[PDB]
């Protein structure tokens, strides 16, 4: 028998950046680092 | 067509069902002719 070729596969699989843009930024000596792991990141927003 | 809208043998592929090779209407015609003949034969 002839079977249709597979196509259009459907595949099924948000760290907030608000503290960086909000509040008083600390001085260069008091630089504040935020750790983000395994989270969606938007470069365009920054 | 109904199965696509939802037998499933063609989609499974596995085994293909085969038609009897004799149409039901043709078989019915043979039986009706036999019914006529039996009255004459008896």
């Amino acid at each position: 028998s002839f079977e249709a070729k597979p196509s259009g596969s459907v595949v099924e699989q948000e760290c907030d950046f608000s503290p960086l843009l909000s509040g008083t930024p600390p001085q260069v000596y008091n630089f504040k680092r935020l750790v983000f792991t395994n989270c969606n990141y938007n470069l365009t927003k920054l | 067509d109904d199965c696509m809208q939802q037998i499933c043998a063609q989609y499974v592929a596995g085994y293909k069902v085969l038609p009897p090779l004799m149409d039901v209407n043709m078989e019915a015609a043979y039986t009706s002719s036999l019914l006529g003949s039996i009255a004459g034969v008896g």
